[PDB]
């Protein structure tokens, strides 16, 4: 009611680009959290939970491939990009046969945890290939962080 | 409170109109048309619109209607095409089978593949006809 | 302590549904939090955590299959079934040849995330294909609310 | 700020085994949780948030092979190892071919939920074969209570 | 401080209350000293293996059928599911909990040198011309 | 607005404290106006790369084995660990910090465009006769 939130969700209407979203159903940006430069701002020295999911799609495996999703922290204290939590997902092990068919496939990943974080600290939450995205239904792809 | 209105979040004594499709509850009433790209699809009290849905492509889904401010995006199937629903919500895009070594007994519909059946020497799999 | 709670567990003994427990070790269904047709019903407006998991298992890949898991939200507010988390695995790319080994594979996937809810707002924990499920050991399905 | 809270990574530096470590940036032991014999040892009866990720990794796949990973709580009030959170991974469904490029898998893995806890209480996160874990990066592999 | 078998009330550190014994639960704590602790049976499918003060009892757990596994004895009150292999074959430890049941080697090209046990394959040597690899003798 | 150097006291809007020099992390602001800033040398496998008023020091990274990596330096105090890629091998990133290394193409019945660098492969062009198709040279007939 009074804790900074925010809890933003991917445009459906950009292809090849993650820009997040706060002004939709089952989304919130209140209480001082803000929302610049697709980087969501803490407003107040304390512990938040820090999350994100992303999930991946695509059509057969014509290519080995690397699927990456990061939340960082750029930091007052430390100008630098960290990254408070990350992982990486293979989803194409052997390519797709010549002529054979190519099925789809999706990879979800999850990624949170709580962390201090200082009055103007930016987090972002970021995938090397948002082409592979999968926009198709809500709750799919968000980027979450509140006040404990 | 009578059938389409609600009850005023901070005071039980008022009763509040609903907002109609296509709009949001601004305020306490205060309905607002859905910006692009979102959409309401019921009479609602809700903060803010829905997010519209999108095409699955990796389904081989095509756009029957986009995302209205009252209507989410509709999606279907090609030609010749069924919808296999692997959940209330997700479905793929397959081609109907041609009943080879068989027969047509019942057509290709929207959600449901050809019914063959199959000539002497072959029986159904994966329904196709096979020896 | 005296804030709502769920943290609810699947049935082993029920085959082929998902249905929540909540009278079990390291499960949780306290103040004001209702357990009524497999939903979670939320007594007060307020921010909560809202979060599932299930894994999925299955023996060698007869068969191409999408798992899909989904939090749901049914809200007074907006009487529709809507997605709040969901996401989708696809465990089975190629067949397994006839005659080769069936291994076994395992999908998780987690769902978690903040949400402002109202009282008599009705949350769902689903999956496509409960078959799939692995109720072998504790802690490999749940599904969560907590007031914040 | 006055919370109990933990958040605790992989030591990169010794291969073989998962021990976790708090005096990192943006890692937290504080407010009355202690670290103790690689576990985390709650100060207060009370809810707590509990979570880990894990992050596994590999050249091709020589051998079948399963990944666990498990966060357990050691309660006062039962004193055996019992899972609150636990999930199954299986990387490895077909050996690579003899000749053929063994190229990097990757599987994260998240757990995450709400406990009834008690003073006293010992959690635990663990992995069957930390062989496996990436330890290349920060942010991947971690485990978390935070008191609510 | 409470003797062996007994715990600290949770809301009172002058009382100690007796524990539960297996297959049964808390139902709730001594109402006051020298009183009764309310210990409850464990409703099926649920246990308890040990004394205890604990709210609920366990969820049973239940062989796994993908990787091969028998049910050697149900649940019971105050003891987990037990899970095991058949006939010629071992479990594989992949975790503490989870095994995985695998025919045990026949030592073709080869030789029995310890029989297949529970929790290990057949010991196997080699004949001249192979070796052990995957614990088959193959060509060298 | 505290100079350039210099950051303001979490605690206390009055108090301006000089920041902590890459290699050392903060131990403990100014206790009070005009006094120094406690900032402590790095531990063993950790480092700050930047100055900085940060409680704890960053932890080194590791080089990727499974990308097939080399570790180039290992992590300082102020530098984290530098990974790359052997003789004839290139690096793909996959990511801002994930990286593959691979084996640098030969140009087999075409020639070297452009040679193999740190971070790109080398591109190849073909000759009469051939043309080519993801960077090999195959026969036109
Ligand atoms: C499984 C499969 O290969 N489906 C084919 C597609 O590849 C082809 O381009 C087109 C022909 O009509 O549509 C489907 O029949
Ligand atoms: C055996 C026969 O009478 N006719 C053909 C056969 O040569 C063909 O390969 C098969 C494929 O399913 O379909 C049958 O109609
Ligand atoms: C991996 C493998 O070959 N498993 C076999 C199974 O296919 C066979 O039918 C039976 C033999 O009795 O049980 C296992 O030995
Ligand atoms: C993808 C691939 O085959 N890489 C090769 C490896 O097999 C070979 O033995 C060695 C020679 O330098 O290293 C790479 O060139
Ligand atoms: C096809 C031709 O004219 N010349 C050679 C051929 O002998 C060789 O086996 C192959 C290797 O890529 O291609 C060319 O180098």
């Amino acid at each position: 009611s009074d804790k900074p939130v925010a809890h933003v969700v991917a445009n459906h209407q950009v292809e090849e680009q993650l820009e997040w979203l706060s002004q939709r159903a089952n989304a919130l940006l209140a209480n001082g959290m803000d929302l610049k430069d697709n980087q969501l701002v803490v407003p107040a020295d304390g512990l938040y939970l820090v999350y994100s999911q992303v999930l991946f799609k695509g059509q057969g495996c014509p290519d080995y491939v690397l699927l990456t999703h990061t939340v960082s922290r750029f930091a007052i204290s430390y100008q630098e990009k960290v990254n408070l939590l990350s992982a990486v997902k293979s989803p194409c092990p052997k390519d797709t046969p010549e002529g054979a068919e190519l099925k789809p496939w999706y990879e979800p990943i999850y990624l949170g945890g709580v962390f201090q974080l200082e009055k103007g600290d930016q987090l972002s939450a970021e995938v090397n290939l948002p082409k592979y995205l999968d926009f198709a239904e809500s709750g799919q792809v968000y980027f979450g962080v509140i006040a404990l | 409170c009578p059938q389409g209105k609600y009850i005023h979040p901070q005071d039980n004594s008022i009763c509040c109109t609903k907002c109609h499709k296509g709009t949001y509850l601004y305020n306490d009433t205060d309905c607002r048309e859905c910006e692009s790209g979102s959409f309401t699809a019921s009479e609602n009290h809700l903060r803010h619109c829905l997010s519209c849905s999108k095409c699955r492509k990796e389904m081989g889904q095509v756009e029957i209607s986009s995302c209205t401010v009252d209507r989410d995006t509709v999606c279907g199937c090609r030609k010749n095409q069924y919808r296999h629903y692997w959940s209330e919500n997700l479905f793929q895009c397959f081609n109907c089978s041609l009943c080879l070594n068989g027969t047509v007994h019942l057509s290709c519909q929207e959600k449901q593949n050809t019914v063959c059946t199959c000539h002497a020497g072959f029986f159904l799999r994966e329904n196709e006809c096979v020896s």
